[PDB]
Protein backbone atom coordinates (compact mmCIF):
# COMPACT_ATOMS: atom_id res chain seq x y z
CA UNK A 1 0.00 0.00 0.00
CA UNK A 2 1.31 3.41 -1.06
CA UNK A 3 0.23 6.95 -0.25
CA UNK A 4 -0.91 9.14 -3.11
CA UNK B 1 -23.14 13.84 -33.95
CA UNK B 2 -22.79 16.55 -31.31
CA UNK B 3 -20.82 15.43 -28.22
CA UNK B 4 -22.63 14.92 -24.91
CA UNK B 5 -21.61 17.01 -21.91
CA UNK B 6 -22.54 15.53 -18.53
CA UNK B 7 -23.55 18.45 -16.32
CA UNK B 8 -25.96 19.77 -13.73
CA UNK B 9 -25.44 22.51 -11.10
CA UNK B 10 -26.20 19.94 -8.38
CA UNK B 11 -23.64 17.52 -9.81
CA UNK B 12 -20.86 20.13 -9.88
CA UNK B 13 -21.63 21.23 -6.31
CA UNK B 14 -21.37 17.59 -5.27
CA UNK B 15 -17.98 17.11 -6.94
CA UNK B 16 -16.75 20.40 -5.45
CA UNK B 17 -16.97 18.77 -2.01
CA UNK B 18 -13.97 16.49 -2.55
CA UNK B 19 -11.34 17.37 0.05
CA UNK B 20 -8.45 16.60 -2.31
CA UNK B 21 -9.81 18.82 -5.11
CA UNK B 22 -12.11 21.48 -3.61
CA UNK B 23 -13.97 23.69 -6.13
CA UNK B 24 -12.17 22.08 -9.09
CA UNK B 25 -15.38 20.94 -10.80
CA UNK B 26 -16.76 24.49 -10.75
CA UNK B 27 -13.55 25.95 -12.18
CA UNK B 28 -13.53 23.42 -15.02
CA UNK B 29 -17.19 23.99 -15.87
CA UNK B 30 -17.07 27.78 -15.53
CA UNK B 31 -14.11 28.06 -17.90
CA UNK B 32 -15.82 25.79 -20.44
CA UNK B 33 -18.96 27.92 -20.09
CA UNK B 34 -16.89 31.12 -20.37
CA UNK B 35 -15.60 29.84 -23.71
CA UNK B 36 -19.24 29.13 -24.60
CA UNK B 37 -18.41 25.52 -25.47
CA UNK B 38 -21.47 24.19 -23.65
CA UNK B 39 -23.59 25.76 -26.39
CA UNK B 40 -21.89 23.45 -28.90
CA UNK B 41 -22.68 20.31 -26.90
CA UNK B 42 -25.73 18.39 -25.72
CA UNK B 43 -25.99 18.98 -21.97
CA UNK B 44 -27.21 15.82 -20.25
CA UNK B 45 -28.16 15.76 -16.57
CA UNK B 46 -26.63 12.67 -14.92
CA UNK B 47 -28.59 10.26 -12.76
CA UNK B 48 -27.38 8.91 -9.43
CA UNK B 49 -26.04 5.35 -9.45
CA UNK B 50 -28.30 2.91 -7.64
CA UNK B 51 -26.90 0.37 -5.18
CA UNK B 52 -27.35 -2.42 -7.73
CA UNK B 53 -25.55 -0.48 -10.47
CA UNK B 54 -22.63 0.15 -8.12
CA UNK B 55 -22.76 -3.52 -7.13
CA UNK B 56 -21.87 -4.53 -10.70
CA UNK B 57 -18.25 -4.04 -9.63
CA UNK B 58 -18.04 -3.14 -5.94
CA UNK B 59 -18.82 -5.71 -3.25
CA UNK B 60 -21.86 -5.18 -1.05
CA UNK B 61 -19.69 -5.32 2.07
CA UNK B 62 -17.63 -2.35 0.88
CA UNK B 63 -20.62 -0.36 -0.39
CA UNK B 64 -22.47 -0.83 2.90
CA UNK B 65 -19.45 0.19 4.96
CA UNK B 66 -18.94 3.21 2.70
CA UNK B 67 -22.57 4.26 3.10
CA UNK B 68 -22.42 3.66 6.85
CA UNK B 69 -19.41 5.88 7.57
CA UNK B 70 -20.77 8.42 5.08
CA UNK B 71 -23.99 9.14 6.97
CA UNK B 72 -22.07 9.43 10.24
CA UNK B 73 -18.88 11.05 8.99
CA UNK B 74 -17.14 8.45 11.14
CA UNK B 75 -13.45 8.79 10.27
CA UNK B 76 -12.51 6.53 13.20
CA UNK B 77 -14.18 3.28 12.21
CA UNK B 78 -12.07 0.19 13.03
CA UNK B 79 -12.91 -1.34 9.63
CA UNK B 80 -12.02 1.69 7.50
CA UNK B 81 -8.29 0.94 7.24
CA UNK B 82 -8.82 -2.41 5.51
CA UNK B 83 -11.39 -0.78 3.22
CA UNK B 84 -8.79 1.78 2.14
CA UNK B 85 -10.29 4.72 4.01
CA UNK B 86 -7.73 7.00 5.64
CA UNK B 87 -5.43 9.86 4.66
CA UNK B 88 -5.85 9.53 0.89
CA UNK B 89 -9.54 8.65 1.16
CA UNK B 90 -11.07 10.26 4.27
CA UNK B 91 -14.59 9.38 5.43
CA UNK B 92 -16.07 12.74 4.43
CA UNK B 93 -19.70 13.36 5.41
CA UNK B 94 -21.86 12.33 2.46
CA UNK B 95 -18.97 10.67 0.63
CA UNK B 96 -21.23 7.81 -0.48
CA UNK B 97 -23.69 10.22 -2.10
CA UNK B 98 -20.72 11.88 -3.79
CA UNK B 99 -19.37 8.61 -5.20
CA UNK B 100 -22.83 7.45 -6.26
CA UNK B 101 -23.28 10.71 -8.18
CA UNK B 102 -19.99 10.34 -10.05
CA UNK B 103 -20.55 6.67 -10.85
CA UNK B 104 -24.02 7.42 -12.18
CA UNK B 105 -22.64 10.28 -14.26
CA UNK B 106 -20.20 8.00 -16.08
CA UNK B 107 -22.90 5.34 -16.49
CA UNK B 108 -25.17 8.01 -17.97
CA UNK B 109 -22.45 8.98 -20.45
CA UNK B 110 -21.99 5.31 -21.35
CA UNK B 111 -25.74 4.95 -21.88
CA UNK B 112 -25.72 7.95 -24.21
CA UNK B 113 -23.08 6.19 -26.31
CA UNK B 114 -25.12 2.97 -26.37
CA UNK B 115 -28.29 4.78 -27.47
CA UNK B 116 -26.36 6.29 -30.38
CA UNK B 117 -27.22 9.77 -29.15
CA UNK B 118 -23.58 10.77 -29.61
CA UNK B 119 -20.13 9.53 -30.63
CA UNK B 120 -18.42 11.34 -27.75
CA UNK B 121 -19.62 11.54 -24.14
CA UNK B 122 -17.81 13.70 -21.59
CA UNK B 123 -17.61 13.45 -17.80
CA UNK B 124 -14.71 15.62 -16.60
CA UNK B 125 -15.59 14.94 -12.96
CA UNK B 126 -15.06 11.20 -13.46
CA UNK B 127 -12.02 9.01 -14.06
CA UNK B 128 -11.43 7.73 -10.53
CA UNK B 129 -9.42 4.74 -11.63
CA UNK B 130 -7.67 3.59 -8.43
CA UNK B 131 -10.72 2.23 -6.59
CA UNK B 132 -10.89 -1.55 -6.25
CA UNK B 133 -13.98 -3.72 -5.76
CA UNK B 134 -13.65 -3.66 -1.97
CA UNK B 135 -11.17 -0.85 -1.31
CA UNK B 136 -10.94 2.91 -1.75
CA UNK B 137 -7.58 4.11 -3.06
CA UNK B 138 -5.84 7.25 -4.31
CA UNK B 139 -8.73 9.69 -3.76
CA UNK B 140 -11.06 7.20 -5.47
CA UNK B 141 -14.01 5.83 -3.48
CA UNK B 142 -15.89 4.33 -6.42
CA UNK B 143 -14.45 3.28 -9.77
CA UNK B 144 -16.74 5.06 -12.23
CA UNK B 145 -14.44 4.07 -15.10
CA UNK B 146 -15.05 0.37 -14.50
CA UNK B 147 -18.78 1.01 -14.07
CA UNK B 148 -18.83 2.83 -17.40
CA UNK B 149 -16.98 0.02 -19.15
CA UNK B 150 -19.35 -2.60 -17.73
CA UNK B 151 -22.27 -0.56 -19.05
CA UNK B 152 -20.68 -0.28 -22.50
CA UNK B 153 -20.25 -4.08 -22.55
CA UNK B 154 -24.00 -4.30 -23.16
CA UNK B 155 -23.53 -2.89 -26.66
CA UNK B 156 -19.84 -3.17 -27.56
CA UNK B 157 -17.99 -6.49 -27.85
CA UNK B 158 -14.47 -5.11 -27.30
CA UNK B 159 -13.60 -2.04 -25.24
CA UNK B 160 -10.27 -0.21 -25.16
CA UNK B 161 -9.39 1.68 -21.99
CA UNK B 162 -6.69 4.34 -22.34
CA UNK B 163 -5.29 5.97 -19.21
CA UNK B 164 -3.17 9.11 -19.62
CA UNK B 165 -3.26 10.05 -15.93
CA UNK B 166 0.07 10.58 -14.15
CA UNK B 167 -0.59 7.50 -12.01
CA UNK B 168 -1.06 3.86 -13.04
CA UNK B 169 -4.70 2.97 -13.65
CA UNK B 170 -4.36 -0.05 -11.38
CA UNK B 171 -8.00 -0.30 -10.32
CA UNK B 172 -9.29 -0.54 -13.88
CA UNK B 173 -6.52 -2.95 -14.86
CA UNK B 174 -7.24 -5.21 -11.87
CA UNK B 175 -10.96 -5.23 -12.68
CA UNK B 176 -10.39 -6.60 -16.18
CA UNK B 177 -7.09 -8.40 -15.62
CA UNK B 178 -8.62 -11.80 -16.43
CA UNK B 179 -10.66 -10.84 -19.51
CA UNK B 180 -9.90 -10.28 -23.19
CA UNK B 181 -13.13 -8.37 -23.80
CA UNK B 182 -11.53 -5.22 -22.38
CA UNK B 183 -7.96 -4.07 -22.98
CA UNK B 184 -6.33 -1.58 -20.61
CA UNK B 185 -3.52 0.74 -21.72
CA UNK B 186 -1.88 2.94 -19.10
CA UNK B 187 0.88 5.49 -19.62
CA UNK B 188 2.19 6.59 -16.24
CA UNK B 189 5.10 7.49 -14.02
CA UNK B 190 6.76 4.31 -12.77
CA UNK B 191 9.33 4.75 -10.01
CA UNK B 192 9.82 3.01 -6.62
CA UNK B 193 7.93 4.86 -3.91
CA UNK B 194 5.58 6.53 -6.38
CA UNK B 195 1.86 5.75 -6.04
CA UNK B 196 0.54 3.21 -6.62
CA UNK B 197 3.84 1.40 -7.24
CA UNK B 198 2.48 -0.94 -9.91
CA UNK B 199 2.29 -0.95 -13.69
CA UNK B 200 5.61 -2.17 -15.06
CA UNK B 201 5.86 -3.14 -18.73
CA UNK B 202 6.04 -6.77 -17.58
CA UNK B 203 2.50 -6.55 -16.19
CA UNK B 204 0.25 -7.93 -18.93
CA UNK B 205 -2.77 -9.37 -17.14
CA UNK B 206 -3.63 -12.90 -16.01
CA UNK B 207 -5.32 -16.08 -17.25
CA UNK B 208 -7.49 -15.57 -20.31
CA UNK B 209 -6.75 -11.85 -20.06
CA UNK B 210 -3.01 -12.33 -20.45
CA UNK B 211 -1.46 -9.80 -22.87
CA UNK B 212 -4.69 -7.77 -22.68
CA UNK B 213 -3.16 -5.32 -20.21
CA UNK B 214 -0.63 -2.79 -21.48
CA UNK B 215 1.65 -0.65 -19.31
CA UNK B 216 4.02 2.09 -20.45
CA UNK B 217 6.35 3.05 -17.57
CA UNK B 218 7.62 6.63 -17.93
CA UNK B 219 10.11 8.74 -15.96
CA UNK B 220 10.08 12.37 -14.78
CA UNK B 221 10.32 15.35 -17.10
CA UNK B 222 8.69 13.95 -20.24
CA UNK B 223 7.36 16.60 -22.62
CA UNK B 224 4.78 16.81 -25.43
CA UNK B 225 6.74 15.44 -28.41
CA UNK B 226 8.36 12.40 -26.77
CA UNK B 227 5.12 11.55 -24.97
CA UNK B 228 2.96 11.72 -28.10
CA UNK B 229 5.33 9.72 -30.31
CA UNK B 230 5.52 7.14 -27.54
CA UNK B 231 1.74 7.19 -27.14
CA UNK B 232 1.01 7.03 -30.88
CA UNK B 233 3.29 4.04 -31.48
CA UNK B 234 1.68 2.07 -28.65
CA UNK B 235 -1.89 2.99 -29.60
CA UNK B 236 -1.19 2.17 -33.25
CA UNK B 237 -0.10 -1.38 -32.40
CA UNK B 238 -2.94 -1.77 -29.89
CA UNK B 239 -5.62 -0.68 -32.36
CA UNK B 240 -4.38 -3.11 -35.03
CA UNK B 241 -4.24 -6.10 -32.68
CA UNK B 242 -7.25 -5.53 -30.44
CA UNK B 243 -9.65 -3.86 -32.90
CA UNK B 244 -11.84 -2.10 -30.29
CA UNK B 245 -15.48 -1.14 -30.87
CA UNK B 246 -15.55 1.46 -28.10
CA UNK B 247 -13.01 3.58 -26.23
CA UNK B 248 -12.84 4.86 -22.65
CA UNK B 249 -10.30 7.64 -22.25
CA UNK B 250 -9.00 8.85 -18.88
CA UNK B 251 -7.31 12.25 -19.13
CA UNK B 252 -6.00 13.08 -15.66
CA UNK B 253 -4.27 16.46 -15.79
CA UNK B 254 -1.69 15.72 -13.10
CA UNK B 255 0.84 15.19 -15.91
CA UNK B 256 0.66 18.88 -16.79
CA UNK B 257 3.49 21.31 -15.99
CA UNK B 258 2.61 23.40 -12.95
CA UNK B 259 1.05 20.50 -11.06
CA UNK B 260 2.35 20.42 -7.46
CA UNK B 261 3.30 16.76 -7.96
CA UNK B 262 5.89 18.12 -10.40
CA UNK B 263 6.67 14.85 -12.20
CA UNK B 264 5.81 14.98 -15.89
CA UNK B 265 6.26 18.18 -17.91
CA UNK B 266 3.32 18.05 -20.32
CA UNK B 267 1.10 20.72 -21.84
CA UNK B 268 -2.55 20.21 -22.90
CA UNK B 269 -1.39 20.36 -26.54
CA UNK B 270 0.58 17.13 -26.17
CA UNK B 271 -2.36 15.40 -24.52
CA UNK B 272 -4.56 16.90 -27.22
CA UNK B 273 -2.57 15.14 -29.93
CA UNK B 274 -3.10 11.80 -28.18
CA UNK B 275 -6.79 12.69 -27.97
CA UNK B 276 -6.95 13.59 -31.67
CA UNK B 277 -5.35 10.27 -32.63
CA UNK B 278 -8.01 8.37 -30.68
CA UNK B 279 -10.89 10.48 -32.02
CA UNK B 280 -9.60 9.74 -35.53
CA UNK B 281 -10.74 6.13 -35.01
CA UNK B 282 -14.32 7.46 -35.03
CA UNK B 283 -15.46 5.04 -32.33
CA UNK B 284 -17.87 5.57 -29.44
CA UNK B 285 -15.67 7.37 -26.93
CA UNK B 286 -16.24 8.10 -23.24
CA UNK B 287 -14.09 10.96 -21.96
CA UNK B 288 -13.11 11.11 -18.29
CA UNK B 289 -11.01 13.42 -16.15
CA UNK B 290 -9.12 12.22 -13.09
CA UNK B 291 -6.07 13.66 -11.37
CA UNK B 292 -5.03 17.30 -11.53
CA UNK B 293 -3.95 19.31 -8.52
CA UNK B 294 -3.19 22.64 -10.06
CA UNK B 295 -6.86 23.54 -10.32
CA UNK B 296 -6.54 26.45 -12.76
CA UNK B 297 -4.21 24.41 -14.98
CA UNK B 298 -6.57 21.42 -14.89
CA UNK B 299 -9.37 23.73 -16.01
CA UNK B 300 -7.08 25.09 -18.74
CA UNK B 301 -6.32 21.56 -19.91
CA UNK B 302 -9.83 20.10 -19.95
CA UNK B 303 -11.27 23.24 -21.53
CA UNK B 304 -8.66 23.05 -24.29
CA UNK B 305 -9.37 19.33 -24.72
CA UNK B 306 -13.09 20.11 -24.95
CA UNK B 307 -12.23 22.48 -27.80
CA UNK B 308 -10.25 19.68 -29.43
CA UNK B 309 -13.29 17.41 -29.31
CA UNK B 310 -15.38 20.23 -30.79
CA UNK B 311 -12.71 20.91 -33.42
CA UNK B 312 -12.50 24.55 -32.39
CA UNK B 313 -9.53 26.87 -31.86
CA UNK B 314 -9.96 28.67 -28.54
CA UNK B 315 -8.79 32.22 -27.84
CA UNK B 316 -5.42 32.39 -26.10
CA UNK B 317 -6.78 34.91 -23.60
CA UNK B 318 -8.76 33.62 -20.61
CA UNK B 319 -12.23 35.20 -20.85
CA UNK B 320 -13.60 36.95 -17.77
CA UNK B 321 -15.59 34.66 -15.49
CA UNK B 322 -16.15 33.68 -11.85
CA UNK B 323 -12.62 32.40 -11.28
CA UNK B 324 -10.73 34.80 -13.58
CA UNK B 325 -8.38 36.04 -10.84
CA UNK B 326 -7.11 32.49 -10.28
CA UNK B 327 -5.46 32.53 -13.72
CA UNK B 328 -2.72 35.05 -12.98
CA UNK B 329 -0.20 36.28 -13.57
CA UNK B 330 -0.49 35.79 -17.35
CA UNK B 331 -4.19 34.94 -17.76
CA UNK B 332 -3.67 32.84 -20.89
CA UNK B 333 -4.91 29.39 -21.90
CA UNK B 334 -1.50 28.06 -22.94
CA UNK B 335 0.79 26.39 -20.39
CA UNK B 336 4.59 26.67 -20.44
CA UNK B 337 6.71 23.59 -19.60
CA UNK B 338 9.15 23.85 -16.69
CA UNK B 339 12.90 24.13 -17.27
CA UNK B 340 13.91 20.71 -15.94
CA UNK B 341 15.49 17.71 -17.72
CA UNK B 342 13.67 14.75 -19.24
CA UNK B 343 14.79 11.65 -17.32
CA UNK B 344 13.62 9.38 -20.15
CA UNK B 345 16.43 7.79 -22.16
CA UNK B 346 15.40 7.31 -25.83
CA UNK B 347 16.85 3.78 -25.93
CA UNK B 348 14.79 2.71 -22.91
CA UNK B 349 11.63 4.13 -24.49
CA UNK B 350 12.26 2.18 -27.69
CA UNK B 351 13.07 -0.86 -25.55
CA UNK B 352 9.74 -0.65 -23.73
CA UNK B 353 7.91 -0.18 -27.04
CA UNK B 354 9.50 -3.31 -28.53
CA UNK B 355 8.54 -5.29 -25.43
CA UNK B 356 4.93 -4.18 -25.90
CA UNK B 357 4.99 -5.10 -29.59
CA UNK B 358 6.19 -8.55 -28.55
CA UNK B 359 3.26 -8.89 -26.16
CA UNK B 360 0.65 -7.72 -28.66
CA UNK B 361 1.60 -10.45 -31.13
CA UNK B 362 -0.21 -12.87 -28.82
CA UNK B 363 -3.36 -10.76 -29.16
CA UNK B 364 -5.46 -12.45 -31.85
N1 LIG C 1 -1.16 11.06 -1.69
C1 LIG C 1 -1.12 12.35 -1.25
C2 LIG C 1 -0.05 13.22 -1.50
C3 LIG C 1 -0.04 14.53 -1.03
C4 LIG C 1 -1.11 15.00 -0.29
C5 LIG C 1 -1.18 16.38 0.24
C6 LIG C 1 -0.05 17.35 0.01
C7 LIG C 1 -2.31 16.74 0.97
C8 LIG C 1 -3.35 15.84 1.19
O1 LIG C 1 -4.34 16.21 1.86
O2 LIG C 1 -3.31 14.55 0.71
C9 LIG C 1 -2.25 14.09 -0.02
C10 LIG C 1 -2.21 12.79 -0.51
K1 LIG D 1 -2.10 6.49 -16.44
K1 LIG E 1 -7.69 -6.94 -19.83
ZN1 LIG F 1 -3.32 10.72 -10.90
Amino acid sequence: RHKK
Amino acid sequence: LVPVYIYSPEYVSMCDSLAKIPKRASMVHSLIEAYALHKQMRIVKPKVASMEEMATFHTDAYLQHLQKVSQEGDDDHPDSIEYGLGYDCPATEGIFDYAAAIGGATITAAQCLIDGMCKVAINWSGGWHHAKKDEASGFCYLNDAVLGILRLRRKFERILYVDLDLHHGDGVEDAFSFTSKVMTVSLHKFSPGFFPGTGDVSDVGLGKGRYYSVNVPIQDGIQDEKYYQNCESVLKEVYQAFNPKAVVLQLGADTIAGDPMCSFNMTPVGIGKCLKYILQWQLATLILGGGGFNLANTARCWTYLTGVILGKTLSSEIPDHEFFTAYGPDYVLEITPSCRPDRNEPHRIQQILNYIKGNLKHVV
